[PDB]
């Protein structure tokens, strides 16, 4: 279900944002998947950070973040938001998202195209299916 | 500006590419523009038809520069790389149906009376507030005003090509849509005439102390060798001075203000961004309207976001 | 081409396992001819079936069931994307790479313990003394 | 007449040349006469304001007037309203920092004047402690130029009626893009787990910035250049 | 896409330390060191790439006057946390190693017009 | 500039003979030299000395069972500071990979309630034995571990009965350990405290909520482990970590109410009737109230004259009034 | 036509000394009130007279600016920062960049004499 | 009217055939539009990677740069000789003013003439008493132009407009949207 | 094998990991760490990680030392490295190589050794 | 003469103009080459702090600093300015005076001078 059912934030910030639009087009249809942005991160999965964090936007990414209700997920798409990219000297500019909200796939790129964006999605959802849920209670 | 500053002339061919691909360029902006404006408003599907036709145009910029968003293809004297050998015919044959494309774009939104309902008498724009507004592009050719910077300060091979200029007379947010909904037709127009124009020659401007030499050329001679090794260590040095260099982008008046001290990094550069003058207009435009008028507006300004802040 | 005569065409060509397997894998039906294998094992189709648009005639078929983008094999990958007209078995022998290694693929590790460890390949800029006593 | 049989187009005759013929040229000579234009304008607008322009420049197609601060009010309402220059498109509003003057920055204006299709620079002075006259009584479009200048730079702009940040973070201490200020700033962010909230604390970088201007050329590249000036605006000499 | 590290037919090395792909990288995300190798040859002994910095602009690749440093079309290298991503010279000689054929095609296409 | 607050000095001598070189200010980008091992570490004391630890840039080994749990800490730490490893206390090699390289060793491995798979001897006496015995054969210079407050063996509750033999074997077995009792934490999302009494259909007492201990902040806690960490003149010590002022079960209900302006519901019951009451509801598998907890509701804290307190490690514990209003704030409702 | 916002005062640079004094003694005024409504907005830990005494400190760190530019400067920017404040611009990460004080114990180690910074290389 | 349109079958797009064909030309708002999806026979064939092009292409130049035996660099060198900025303050208007320009000298020889640029380069003459002493000749023929009107805002390239009416237009009469040419 | 580290615990490695590269065993550089001291100093992040998994790409210095003398008749070698397969600029700069000293003499960018005879 | 602290209306932080010495100096004309380009401008940078100015990170080797000045460095027309920017900026300063080529006449002919005694040396060409 987690899978089969992949509903991200899409707080998009930049150029990434393009390609993260291109992803759901005729051509790639993450929609053929599950995948369906939905504006409200209450009713959201996954936040896919798409684009240059500044020193300006992070509280605001990290009030979106804890406003998810779990279990939640975070994709890092992007040089911007992996390590602060090409403004990684900048004054204003987080170097990197994952001092605000912790990660759990890196998709390198600037921007990265609509296919690696896309493997980048099959990782996580490789992630979720070799999750123990139960099986990690019965652990316990 | 960079050119201007250098005094330094691009090649025929570069010229042409460059006009070619700036209505490219102009074409993907507008698709983005009107069907994010479309899908502001409600009408998502617009949305997915032109991101097909974007698709197919990043095609091409894929192919000639090797990155679907950023290019970084258009360099200070010409072009970084010349045409790949069958780039020319797939341009054409996407031109012989964009037209096809754009109709049907046209048949869900021109004669629409939800869409004239939500962009009719919306953000309205007088011609002496357009100018002292600092708008410009279609924002200020929707009120009525004929200004356009290829007609006006013919820049690279827009005064080669025959294209004409739309204006509109109520400044609302429907004449703009209108103005750009014919400047799709007019990139196509410049589109073919540069296909059926394009001349032979050099890409980029041929003074090896500008721009690096050909790899052959660099692994033979010693000249070459040199200046290649300098190019992209040092790089080459500006002319002392300032310039600022205003070109007709597809959102409106793009312009850089650099300043060159007379060595290899700018003194200064301040770019001016279109949008910043829009959305500082906004709260003129936008007092008295509704909420959703709001969204209407900012669909019309057409707004990025990196030009407004750099 | 969308219709189901198509489905049905492809699935009497490809027979019923293929059928069964192209359905739990890809999701659609495809049928084309082989054209090469990996060293990883997937297996290449490219097909001529007029209704098929752009950019769908030439397809891999994974080997494995947890398959991977990046289990196909470098030159294939380049093939499957439309970068060359001549498959990696095609190719002549004068436009090959000389090896003076043995060749060896690795697909992507990342979350397993495989994944790489990166790490510092010089020793420290700065070398301590190595302490030593005399007598007076 | 069906797409079929539609004539393949790749394989139809190229064009083909075999020496392409490109004159060299020098690209400031198609200015000339514009420059001379120019220089005629320049006159006029001098002796029209004596109080008022310091002095004018001419660079190819860009004319530059020279201004103190105290008369920008006036030249700007001139440029604006005079029949024969009518410039109504505030263009951009801009500081730049030249920390040798006695007075850093300077502050640039570009107008446009759609009647008749012609621009014009228009510059003056400030310190970070003497403000300069606001033109948003004039233009409207210059409120947030000036509101960037500011924050950019610090310039003050005397008679603006929200002067603030437009940029930098809330509670941003210090000027960018000053000559003075670091690359990378003073401050940097992140998450804190023991107090549940986005904290600032001192810069440091895991790698430090390396400044690669150390290599600049060691010999004068460029020279004097040539001078556009009209024989029409050059002193006589006698005899 | 990414970055890999090629070699000479002979299995030689081609990056001969001359640092220019460290001068012209916009996003200063290579970081280099050399000396002179036990057999007298000029060669690095760490070559990085942050690929956290890199823009994939390509100046690298068309700087480096014999070739070493090129980019693979490979995109689909996304990984579980950041460490992974910091390249190191045995990564990136392994990228060269693996992707070999793959350059070459792109090469031998592309190579007249650069 | 920022500095090493943790650190009396910048080259350091570890017990093992390492020699410990700190660069940099003391900021993300430093790194203290230390490496340590934080049993427990995703909890909600963990959690907190991670923080902590990872601020300076010491490296932090997390042993964890669940992957999903831990990911908030990566957050705290500059690359390659925080490193996670897969452990189980029924897997020797792992805790043996867990705590190889390491200068500092705490353990803050313990539970509440009992599980299907670990009772109190299993999860407080045998888990400290094992990671005791890998502390000593792999000689770890420091080795830190906390056990609860009233930890006597011969008590009448499972839990305190477990972890005084706990930390009898941990004394047998390390000689050096340091010991940690700590009173009741509160803070931000505790456990079976503040958040409790502030989101709970009713809390029922079976001992009219009479019973005495000093309540202490858990980012106190955290702050006297890291001094401890980080001072070696703490070896073989047992440290009491409490509050400054002795409160009443009803008393803190009663200020909670007043923080809150709504009136939490109390209802007493027999003490045999709430025992059942618990032990049926141990049959469901999320944590509830335990019989041993209510067992415990009979007990009030008892400070050991003879221990370290906060005094000695120069530390001024926060008051549990000051905190209510911060610590309870997302109820007031208002 | 673009319009000012809330709280907002047009740039005007005082040409004598006791017209400035009487506009920062308004702004401290405007400070003393806000102190409440700053409390509510950004949900602080401490008390009102707590930032109270923060302005107080604030409005004291320039009491011997002399030359007149240098105070009008700064009666601007702190009527920016006021501002700033009351219209809720700001968040509570920033809002707290104020308070460096009321934070907790940041460790044991915060050297006060040479030998003590000297151990830490800070000397 | 060029532009106009053009049949569906002058098209690279795929469309339909046999009876499908006269189903869709009935069924059709407008017969001649393509579906959008490219000729797979036609389109980007040869891959960009297999160009036979590539193994014969060489360095494109242009005559005279490319000449091995005519051309010193330095004399298509455009960079160093670009146009100084030239500065012109009030004192260099005024000795425009008063001594005439190097095109149409207003200034004695010998001594007199170097005295007189010294004295104006001194301050002697300021701007003000130089416009005064300026006779009507000099204010007219130098300052405004030759008819006593002020110069207009130089514009480099004049354009001038035309609207386009009728067939020829974008769009029809009743829309808000000219077409300037 | 068997390394000891900082702590006086010991590090055990397969023989064939502690290898500089495949087909050498020692540094080829005086600044080049050795498998030895990377383990020594990052054995925290090489806990439970597969070593047979990491890169390893072979040691070119003793891949050129495998390549034949080439013997040419004059005073000067020249050679560029060049593709003689593919299209395009592919080698590296043409240098030239004096070879009148005895003994072999290394080309400068690919390591090719030449020889008069 | 010099501004005090908490005057500064630039909003750099205090510890810049309290415990940070710069330099002021004209750079040397370089002994690897003739070109003299560089020796005009009158540079202004920051003596480095002992604990913050660079350390190795232990993961990839790379250069960590603490120093947020370490790049930055400021181009003057002339000395009496850089004096007065420095002044207006309450930073403590140094002035390195340059040096310069003491002037000697040099001639082609003097390498053939005529030598009455032994000779000192064999000059070559
Ligand atoms: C099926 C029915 C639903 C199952 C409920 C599961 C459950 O209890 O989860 C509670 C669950 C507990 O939350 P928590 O995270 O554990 O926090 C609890 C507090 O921290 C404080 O926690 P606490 O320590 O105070 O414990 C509160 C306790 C309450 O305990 C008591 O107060 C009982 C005291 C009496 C003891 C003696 C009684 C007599 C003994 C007789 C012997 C037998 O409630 C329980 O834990 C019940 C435990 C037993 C569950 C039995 C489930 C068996 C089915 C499988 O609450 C939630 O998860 C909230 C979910 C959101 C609810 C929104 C919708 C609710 C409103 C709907 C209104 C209905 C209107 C219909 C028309
Ligand atoms: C569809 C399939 C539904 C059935 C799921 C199968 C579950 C298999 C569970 C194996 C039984 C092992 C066991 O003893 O579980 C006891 C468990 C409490 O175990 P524990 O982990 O100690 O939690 C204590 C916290 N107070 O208590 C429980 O496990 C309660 C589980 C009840 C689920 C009933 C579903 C019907
Ligand atoms: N909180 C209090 O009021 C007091 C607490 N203490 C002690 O403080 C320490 C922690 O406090 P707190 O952090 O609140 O406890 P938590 O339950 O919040 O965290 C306890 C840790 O124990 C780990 N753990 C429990 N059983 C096992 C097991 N069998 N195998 C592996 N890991 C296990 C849990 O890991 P997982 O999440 O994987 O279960 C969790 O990380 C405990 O030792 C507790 O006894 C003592 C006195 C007062
Ligand atoms: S990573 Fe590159 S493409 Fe993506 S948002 Fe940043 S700059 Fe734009
Ligand atoms: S692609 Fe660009 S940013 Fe990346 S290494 Fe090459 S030059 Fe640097
Ligand atoms: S430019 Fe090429 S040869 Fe030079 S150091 Fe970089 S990779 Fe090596
Ligand atoms: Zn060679």
């Amino acid at each position: 279900a987690r899978q089969g059912s992949f509903w991200p934030v899409t707080f998009g910030l930049a150029c990434c944002a393009v390609e993260m639009m291109h992803v759901s087009a005729p051509r790639y249809d993450q929609d053929r998947l599950g995948i369906i942005f939905r504006a409200s991160p209450r009713q959201s999965d996954i936040m896919i950070v798409a684009g240059t964090l500044t020193n300006k936007m992070a509280p605001v990414l990290r009030q979106v973040y804890d406003q998810m209700p779990e279990p939640r997920w975070v994709i890092s798409m992007g040089s911007c938001a992996n390590g602060g990219g090409y403004y990684h000297f900048s004054y204003s500019v987080v170097r990197g998202c994952d001092r605000i909200v912790p990660v759990d796939v890196y998709v390198p790129g600037c921007p990265p195209t609509s296919e690696a964006l896309m493997y980048g999605v099959f990782q996580l959802q490789r992630k979720m299916r070799n999750t123990k849920i139960t099986r990690m209670w019965y652990r316990k | 500006a960079v050119e201007k500053l250098l005094n330094v002339e691009v090649p025929l061919r570069g010229k042409y590419i460059r006009t070619m691909f700036g209505e490219i360029t102009r074409v993907l902006n507008h698709l983005m523009s009107v069907c994010s404006h479309a899908m502001d408003v409600g009408a998502l599907t617009p949305f997915l038809w032109g991101f097909e036709e974007r698709e197919k145009l990043m095609e091409f910029y894929e192919r000639v520069s090797g990155a679907r968003l950023h290019a970084a293809y258009v360099r200070p004297g010409g072009v970084s790389q010349d045409l790949p050998a069958g780039l020319l015919d797939d341009i054409y044959m996407w031109a012989t149906q964009f037209g096809d494309r754009l109709d049907e774009i046209e048949e869900l939104l021109t004669d629409n009376r939800i869409w004239k309902l939500r962009t009719v008498n919306i953000g309205t724009v007088t011609a002496q507030d357009a100018l002292n507004l600092g708008l410009s592009g279609p924002m200020l050719r929707g009120s009525g005003i004929p200004f356009d910077i290829r007609k006006n300060a013919p820049y690279d091979a827009y005064d080669k090509v025959d294209f004409d200029v739309p204006v509109g007379m109520n400044g609302d947010c429907y004449d703009r849509y209108l103005i750009r909904m014919a400047e799709f037709r007019q990139s196509l127009r410049i589109i073919e005439q540069c296909c059926n124009d394009m001349p032979a020659g050099a890409v980029k401007v041929e003074d090896f102390k500008i721009n690096s030499p050909p790899r052959n050329l660099m692994k033979e001679d010693m000249e070459a060798l040199i200046h290649h090794f300098l190019l992209y260590t040092k790089g080459y040095s500006v002319p002392p001075g300032e310039t600022y260099t205003a070109i007709e982008a597809p959102k409106g008046e793009m312009g850089v203000y650099v300043v060159s001290d007379g060595s290899e990094r700018p003194y200064k550069c301040k770019i001016r961004a279109p949008g910043f003058a829009h959305l500082g207009a906004f709260d003129h435009i936008a007092r008295g309207h509704f909420l959703p008028d709001a969204v209407a507006i900012i669909g019309t300004m057409d707004l990025v976001f990196g030009e407004v802040d750099r | 081409s969308s219709s189901l005569y198509r489905v049905l065409r492809n699935a009497w060509e490809v027979g019923p396992r293929s059928y069964w397997k192209q359905l739990n894998s890809i999701g659609d039906t495809k049928s084309g001819r082989l054209v090469g294998t990996d060293i990883y094992g997937n297996k290449f189709y490219e097909t001529d079936h007029q209704d098929e648009i752009h950019l769908r005639t030439r397809y891999v078929e994974y080997k494995e069931k947890d398959y991977d983008m990046s289990q196909v094999e470098p030159g294939w990958h380049f093939w499957l994307g439309y970068g060359v007209d001549t498959a990696p078995c095609n190719t002549p022998k004068e436009k090959l790479p000389i090896r003076a290694y043995p060749y060896k693929f690795q697909p992507n590790y990342t979350g397993t313990p495989g994944a790489f460890v990166t790490y510092n390949t010089l020793k420290p800029k700065i070398s301590a003394w190595e302490p030593v006593t005399k007598q007076r | 007449p069906s797409w079929e049989n539609i004539k393949d187009i790749r394989l139809d005759p190229k064009v083909h040349v075999d020496e392409v013929y490109e004159p060299i040229v020098n690209p400031a000579d198609r200015y000339l006469q514009h420059v001379s234009d120019l220089h005629q304008y320049a006159k006029y607008i001098m002796a029209a304001l004596p109080k008022y322009i310091q002095g004018f420049s001419v660079w190819k197609d860009e004319l530059t007037l020279h201004v103190a601060p105290s008369a920008v009010i006036p030249v700007t309402t001139f440029l604006r309203d005079n029949t024969s220059t009518q410039y109504k498109s505030i263009i951009d509003i801009t500081a730049v920092d030249y920390p040798s003057r006695e007075n850093r920055f300077e502050v640039v204006y570009n107008f446009l004047s759609v009647r008749h299709n012609s621009r014009i620079r228009l510059k003056t002075y400030a310190t970070e402690v003497t403000p300069v006259p606001s033109i948003t009584c004039l233009y409207e479009g210059a409120n947030w130029f000036e509101r960037e200048a500011y924050d950019m730079y610090g310039v003050f702009f005397e008679g603006h009626p929200d002067l603030r940040r437009i940029m930098t973070d809330y509670g941003f201490e210090g000027h960018p893009l000053r000559k003075d200020f670091p690359l990378t700033g003073y401050t940097e962010v992140r998450w804190d787990e023991e107090k549940r909230r986005v904290v600032y604390e001192p810069l440091e970088l895991t790698q430090a910035f390396r400044n690669f201007s150390a290599g600049s050329t060691a010999w004068e590249p460029v020279g004097p250049g040539r001078d556009d000036r009209p024989d029409s605006f050059k002193l006589p000499t006698p005899k | 896409g990414e970055h890999a590290l090629r070699r000479y037919p002979s299995g030689e090395e081609r990056c001969i330390a001359c640092k220019l792909c460290e001068a012209i990288c916009p996003a200063l995300a290579i970081t280099i060191d050399a000396e002179e190798r036990i057999d007298g040859s000029r060669r690095t002994t760490k070559y990085d790439i942050d690929m956290t910095k890199c823009i994939y602009c390509g100046y690298c690749q068309e700087s480096c006057p014999v070739d070493a440093i090129v980019e693979t079309p490979n995109v689909e290298y996304a990984t579980e946390t950041r460490e992974e991503l910091l390249y190191n010279k045995e990564k990136l000689l392994a990228n060269g190693d693996k992707w070999e054929l793959e350059l070459q095609y792109a090469l031998d296409a592309d190579a007249p017009y650069r | 500039m920022n500095s090493f607050e943790n650190l009396a000095q910048d080259v350091n001598i570890t017990r093992s003979g390492k020699t410990l070189i700190a660069k940099g200010t003391g900021g993300r980008s430093s790194r203290t030299g230390y490496t340590a091992t934080v049993f427990g570490a995703n909890g909600f004391l963990g959690s907190y000395l991670t923080a902590k630890l990872a601020k300076h840039g010491t490296t932090v080994v997390v042993p964890y069972r669940e992957e999903m749990a831990k990911r908030h800490l990566k957050v705290t730490g500059d690359l390659g500071v925080v490193n996670f490893l897969e452990m189980d206390l029924r897997n020797l090699e792992s805790i043996d990979e867990a705590v190889r390289h390491s200068d500092i060793v705490v353990n803050l491995i313990g539970r509440e309630y009992e599980t299907k798979n670990f009772n109190y001897y299993d999860v407080h006496v045998e888990g400290a034995r094992r990671i005791a015995e890998a502390v000593k054969k792999h000689n770890i210079a420091r080795y830190i571990h906390v056990s609860a407050f009233n930890a006597e063996i011969d008590s009448p509750s499972e839990f305190n009965h477990t972890k005084g033999l706990g930390e009898q074997v941990t004394k047998d077995i390390v000689p050096w350990a340091t010991i940690v009792r700590p009173a009741p934490m509160f803070g931000r999302e505790d456990k079976w405290f503040l958040d409790r009494m502030a989101r709970s259909p009713c809390l029922v007492s079976a001992n009219k909520f009479q019973e005495t201990s000093n309540p202490v902040h858990v980012i106190d806690v955290a702050a006297a482990l890291e001094r401890i960490c980080f001072d070696d003149s703490t070896v073989a010590q047992t440290f009491e970590l409490y509050g400054p002022q002795k409160f009443t079960q009803k008393q803190i209900i009663d200020m909670v109410s007043e923080t809150l302006r709504k009136e939490v519901r109390h209802i007493e019951l027999p003490k045999a009737l709430y025992q059942a009451y618990t032990k049926a509801t141990q049959a469901i598998w999320w944590p509830t109230y335990s019989p041993d907890q209510v067992e415990r509701q009979f007990l009030s804290q008892k400070i050991d004259p003879s221990a370290k307190t906060f005094n000695d490690l120069d530390l001024t514990p926060m008051e549990l009034p000051d905190l209510m209003f911060k610590l309870i704030r997302p109820y007031r409702v208002n | 036509a673009i319009i000012a916002t809330a709280f907002a005062e047009t740039v005007k640079f005082s040409g004598s000394k006791q017209e400035l004094q009487k506009r920062t003694l308004a702004l401290y005024r405007q400070f003393l009130r806000g102190a409440p409504t700053f409390a509510d907005l950004y949900e602080v830990q401490f008390s009102i007279p707590t930032i109270r005494t923060k302005i107080r400190q604030e409005f004291e760190r320039h009491r011997f600016v002399d030359d007149l530019s240098i105070q009008n400067v700064l009666y601007a920017k702190g009527h920016m920062e006021y501002q700033e404040c009351i219209n809720f611009w700001k968040q509570q990460a920033q809002f707290l960049k104020y308070f460096p004080e009321e934070d907790d114990i940041q460790g044991r180690h915060q050297p006060s004499n040479f030998v003590d910074k000297f151990l830490k290389n800070r000397a | 009217l060029p532009g106009g349109p053009v049949p569906v079958f002058k098209k690279y797009t795929v469309g339909s055939k046999g009876i499908w064909e006269k189903l869709r030309v009935l069924l059709a708002i407008a017969p001649n539009r393509s579906t959008g999806n490219p000729i797979v026979p036609l389109y980007r064939v040869p891959t960009p990677g297999s160009r036979p092009e590539a193994n014969v292409y060489q360095d494109p130049s242009s005559y005279p740069t490319n000449d091995i035996a005519e051309n010193p660099y330095w004399k298509r060198d455009h960079r160093r000789a670009y146009p100084q900025t030239a500065f012109f303050d009030q004192k260099t208007v005024t000795g425009l003013l008063e001594l005439g320009s190097e095109a149409t000298p207003r200034i004695a020889d010998g001594e007199a003439g170097t005295k007189a640029l010294a004295n104006i380069a001194n301050g002697g003459v300021s701007f003000t008493q130089a416009l005064g002493k300026s006779s009507k000749d000099v204010i007219y023929g130098e300052v405004l132009t030759v008819n006593g009107l002020p110069p207009v805002a130089p514009t480099l390239a004049p354009k001038q407009w035309k609207i386009i009416e009728g067939e020829a237009a974008i769009y029809p009469k009743g829309y808000p949207c000219r077409t300037f040419h | 094998k068997s390394i000891i580290s900082y702590n006086g615990n010991t590090i055990e490695i397969p023989e064939e990991y502690t290898k500089q590269a495949p087909n050498r065993d020692s540094t080829w550089a005086p600044a080049q760490a050795s498998k030895t001291e990377i383990y020594k100093n990052n054995m925290v992040r090489f806990e439970q990680k597969d070593l047979s998994k990491q890169p390893m790409p072979y040691a070119g210095i003793e891949l050129i030392a495998q390549q034949p003398v080439r013997f040419v008749h004059g005073n000067t070698a020249v050679c560029d490295g060049a593709n003689h397969n593919g299209p395009g600029a592919q080698g590296h700069p043409k240098i030239f190589i004096n070879v009148d000293a005895p003994g072999s003499h290394a080309c400068q960018y690919c390591g090719t050794r030449y020889e008069k005879e | 003469d010099n501004v005090p602290a908490h005057e500064i209306v630039s909003g750099a932080p205090a510890e810049l103009s309290r415990n940070r010495v710069v330099r002021i100096y004209q750079q040397a004309k370089p002994a690897t080459q003739s070109g003299e380009y560089g020796t005009f401008a009158w540079r202004l940078d920051w003596d480095i702090v002992d604990v913050a100015n660079r350390w190795e990170n232990d993961l990839i080797g790379w250069q960590s600093s603490g120093d947020y000045m370490q790049a930055t460095q400021m181009k003057f027309t002339s000395k009496e300015s850089a004096i007065k920017f420095a002044n207006k900026q309450g930073w403590d300063f140094y002035i390195q005076e340059p040096h310069h080529r003491k002037f000697r006449v040099k001639q082609y002919a003097n390498n053939f001078v005529h030598s009455y005694g032994k000779l000192k040396h064999i000059r070559t060409k």
